[PDB]
RNA sequence: AUCUGCGCAUGGCUCAUUAAAUCAGACGUAAUCUGCCGCAAAAAUCUUGCGGCCGCAAAAUUGGAUAACUUGGCGAAACGCCAAGCUAAUACAUGAACCAACCGGGUGUUCUCCACGUGAGACGCCCAGCGAAUGAAUGACAGUAAAACCAAUGCCUUGCAGUAACACCCAGCAGUGUUGACUCAAUUCAUUCCGUGCGAAAGCCGGCUUGUU
């Protein structure tokens, strides 16, 4: 039972400077994994800049001023990972946690009737006592009666306010997916093929809007729409399009020159 | 006896101090439940039975959906079979 | 204390392992129950995680199942008659899994009479098969027309004691459940028991 | 609604293994019946001469006790003329199938 | 009148304790044809994954093996390795050799090495020394056995 | 102050041990345990107060402790100790009928029919919660076409077109868990669980509007 988390051992996506401290806020168990989460203290202090330090972050959080999935969280070690809707009603923040093309966490601003919607990737299906079909998603939710067509890998559209499923998107070829882990994290493409290896990891090959083919393990894909144009969730600024590094460097240099 | 106020008969001890004012100390009556506590206790059971009934209703909804889907498939299959059979019997009639 | 680690074992090459750590609680063992035939006596053991294992030191009754009839009855254990590990476990009347015992056949005889209307004792508190209503008589013939019993089992029921095999671990569960020997399993063990008497 | 105008009537429960056709008939006495069908689901279908008589039977026989059972009566949407037409259609098919067997 | 029970197979019953499969009851009077081979007996035989065919001897045999991947609770998982039979002197156990070449970086050259493995061989197979076998990883069956023979080539 | 709950198995330190060890990358655990934390679920349970087991009623008005404290203390001391008097808990123990469902298995020398029993229907009483144990059964199929006959049974009508299943009260209230694989998930039936399980903490705090819902 480990309670601490060194800053060097902390995930790089948290963007915590190595000289500021020795420790980082260890994520408490919960919805998302320790390596694939962004703690509420980090979100409220190092991202939103609302709190200048951990003390003010605690004063903000312990009042229940920050809502994650329509429920106030008083813990600064709450995981608060991917697809999570974080709303501050006092400031009316309402942003969703997504991945950008660089793989870092991004705060995509939402609106009403969009902050009520959350997508969940079904990671398991099992029958509970009373012969009740239960679907377990990527954030730890257990849906008590999902769509009869739900299968492992498909995504469900969840209404966080009403706590009910509103739609199901199957994991089929041609669907639009976002890569959730690995080297292609944050990229958005369409499934062109899924090589199935019984006993081993399946490999999904995807092609983005520009036509660049890239592969990844099938456990790292997350269906977000029926097509690369009709997405069921808003994505970050880059629209999941990885840019060539040389072209990006020249564009940044040109923009910096044009600023002055 | 029952239905009698207990707070009136509680032991009150007298504290006398130089100057100030005489102090009367009485214990906080534990296990004395007011009508508010009774309302809370009844509300607990009401909520439990409501939750169980709601779960039963959800089970009924799911079962009805499953059975309706099976019914629709069954009668589509039987309508197709009836069309095939009627085409077969048309040829049978009058050789 | 007792351990279940492979540190004390010699390597496949014959070498001696040089242990560089102290013993752990996650690799412990515990002394066996050595369950005997007697009036029920058990002791709880706090296993890992907070759960409990009922170490049974003595047991006298248990749930024995007629599998071909898909039924079970709680009967007394009369004897232990064969152990594959050694005959010392038969002399000491030790109840372990897969050991052969003799149990009370009266509940099984009574259930047979109540279910199929056949009284084994008659042809050679007790249920009366002539008292049954004639709706139950129609029930008995429907059941009787599919099912036939084995003579080896029927002979044991008439004698009053029937051989059985323990299917539960008494030192872990704390109970001695079992199954009645039927088919080739009964004929296998009966032959071993005849060798001892001659 | 397809039941108000119809002259067919559904009556439940009637347990065929415990009731005879004449025993159902004494309940259905007073109104002429073209035919009476009893089914395994413990219910019977009757077809009366007129929709007025069929309607008048329902409210007067709904809730009454028959053979010790509270009895429910409703207007049925099926029609005897439709049944007769379907049987007339099926008879020639039966004959054709019989001939096909010996062919 | 009386049910005629099956006889005891003297060629299989040699272990001083009755040898039986724990997944099925051979003493049922009216089996359900789910676990019934072509000979009419009651046999439990499951289909392991990864596209491995259940041997005909596993399906319609008489042997009893508590550690066979096809007729017991032993499951195949993890690595699927390939080797050559080296020794067949144990009972229901074989030694296989995995011969490979190891690249020594400094000299830019390879060297031949081998790795002996203790593998449990089900009675559904009869491998000889020098035969080529496929093995699948299972749970520890003894202090050295962690693999089960899945196919003889 | 002292009960109660939680932590103290982390952090810090050192590198003595240690070569089928440790460790690294890569894999398993379908061979397992897991407090905290996330999302869920929960219809077992005859209790209480009054009068004479019964009757009648019901916002269940549960019971013993025991610290701190006090009194008398012991000991050279001791992160040492007696003994007696108080007094609480979300400590400990106990215990909640009805409300309040669905669904099954076993039966009665039980009645009502129907035929002269695979009959039907009431009614009685014995069990039917989660988790656990043993035993049976599920946990699919997927390498062939036509008639007969008999018994029963549905229909059609008074011979088989046509026909999800099902002898009412539910005419679709699961014929369909999952995996690469399961003796697994879950379900049903039989018998069992003896503390070594299972309260609505018989708990606490707020609002208001201030409510035997
Ligand atoms: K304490
Ligand atoms: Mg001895
Ligand atoms: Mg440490
Ligand atoms: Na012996």
């Amino acid at each position: 039972a480990k309670k601490h988390l060194k800053r060097l051992y902390a995930p790089k996506d948290w963007m915590l400077s190595k000289l500021t401290g020795v420790f980082a806020p260890r994520p408490r168990p919960g919805p998302h994994k320790l390596r694939e989460c962004l703690p509420l203290l980090v979100i409220i202090r190092n991202r939103l800049k609302y709190a200048l330090n951990a003390r003010e972050g605690e004063m903000i959080l312990r009042q229940g001023l920050v809502h994650v999935d329509n429920h106030p969280r008083r813990d600064g070690k709450y995981p608060a990972g991917f697809m999570d809707v974080v709303e501050i009603p006092k400031t009316g923040d309402r942003f969703r946690l997504m991945y950008d093309v660089k793989g870092r966490f991004a705060l995509v601003n939402l609106s009403e009737a969009e902050a009520q919607i959350k997508l969940m990737k079904v990671v398991n299906l099992y029958t509970a006592t009373g012969r009740v079909p239960v679907a377990v998603t990527h954030d730890g939710h257990r849906i008590r009666y999902p769509d009869p067509h739900t299968s492992i890998g498909d995504t469900i559209v969840y209404n966080v306010k009403e706590k009910k499923c509103v739609d199901l998107i199957k994991n089929r070829q041609g669907k639009a997916v976002i890569v959730t882990g690995g080297a292609n994290r944050g990229r958005i493409g369409e499934i062109v093929k899924v090589e199935c290896h019984p006993g081993a990891f399946n490999i999904a090959h995807l092609k983005d809007a520009s036509g660049a083919e890239f592969a990844t393990r099938a456990a790292n894909i997350f269906v977000i729409g029926k097509d690369l144009n009709n997405l069921q969730v808003t994505v970050p600024k880059q629209q999941g399009l990885r840019m060539n590094v040389i072209q990006e460097r020249e564009e940044r240099l040109i923009a910096a020159e044009a600023r002055k | 006896s029952r239905t009698e106020d207990v707070r009136k008969y509680v032991v009150r001890r007298r504290v006398v101090k130089s100057g100030k004012k005489d102090r009367l100390k009485a214990p906080k009556i534990q296990r004395l439940i007011t009508p508010r506590v009774k309302a809370r206790r009844a509300k607990k059971a009401k909520d439990a039975i409501a939750k169980v009934r709601a779960s039963a209703a959800e089970r009924r909804e799911y079962l009805r959906l499953i059975a309706s889907n099976r019914r629709a498939l069954r009668q589509r299959d039987h309508s197709k079979k009836h069309t095939r059979k009627v085409h077969a019997q048309r040829a049978e009639v009058a050789a | 204390g007792i351990v279940r680690s492979r540190l004390h074992k010699r390597k496949i090459t014959g070498g001696k392992t040089k242990i560089h750590r102290k013993r752990m609680k996650a690799e412990l063992g515990r002394l066996p129950a050595n369950t005997r035939l007697g009036a029920r006596r058990v002791s709880p053991v706090r296993a890992r995680g907070g759960n409990f294992k009922i170490r049974a030191l003595r047991l006298d009754t248990g749930n024995f199942a007629w599998a071909s009839e898909a039924i079970a009855h709680r009967v007394r254990l009369l004897d232990v008659v064969y152990n594959a590990t050694s005959n010392e476990l038969v002399r000491t009347k030790t109840l372990v899994k897969n050991c052969i015992v003799a149990v009370d056949a009266a509940p099984f005889k009574r259930w047979y009479a109540k279910h199929y209307g056949i009284d084994l004792d008659a042809d050679k508190d007790k249920y009366d098969v002539n008292k049954a209503s004639p709706k139950l008589q129609r029930e008995w013939t429907r059941r009787r027309r599919n099912h036939r019993v084995e003579k080896a089992i029927a002979d044991q029921l008439r004698e009053g004691r029937v051989l059985a095999r323990i299917t539960s671990r008494p030192g872990q569960s704390g109970r001695a459940d079992g199954i009645l020997l039927e088919g080739a399993e009964l004929q296998f063990y009966l032959k071993r028991l005849e060798k001892k008497k001659k | 609604d397809a039941h108000e105008n119809s002259s067919c009537v559904f009556v439940s429960p009637i347990f065929r293994p415990s009731t005879t056709k004449a025993q159902v008939m004494e309940l259905f006495a007073g109104v002429k019946v073209q035919r009476l069908r009893m089914y395994r689901q413990n219910f019977a279908y009757a077809y009366l001469d007129s929709p007025a008589a069929a309607k008048k039977f329902v409210e007067e026989k709904n809730g009454t006790e028959f053979r010790g059972h509270t009895l429910r009566v409703a207007l049925s949407a099926r029609s005897l003329e439709k049944l007769r037409a379907r049987q007339e259609a099926a008879n020639v098919v039966i004959a054709a199938h019989r001939h096909y067997k010996t062919h | 009148q009386y049910y005629h029970a099956h006889a005891v197979d003297a060629t299989i019953q040699h272990e001083k304790a009755y040898q039986r499969q724990t997944a099925v009851n051979e003493n049922m009077h009216r089996p359900s044809r789910k676990h019934v081979n072509k000979s009419g007996h009651i046999r439990y035989s499951k289909k392991i994954g990864l596209g491995f065919k259940t041997p005909a001897k596993a399906l319609n045999g008489k042997y009893i093996d508590r550690k066979c991947p096809f007729t017991s609770n032993v499951v195949i998982r993890g690595r699927i390795l390939r080797g050559v039979v080296h020794s067949t002197k144990m009972h229901r156990t074989i030694i296989i050799r995995r011969n490979y070449l190891h690249f020594i970086k400094k000299y830019q050259r390879y060297q031949k090495r081998h790795k002996s493995l203790a593998v449990h061989c089900s009675p559904a197979f009869d491998p000889k020394q020098g035969d080529e076998v496929v093995i699948g990883q299972c749970r520890p069956l003894s202090k050295t056995i962690r693999y089960n023979v899945l196919e003889v080539v």
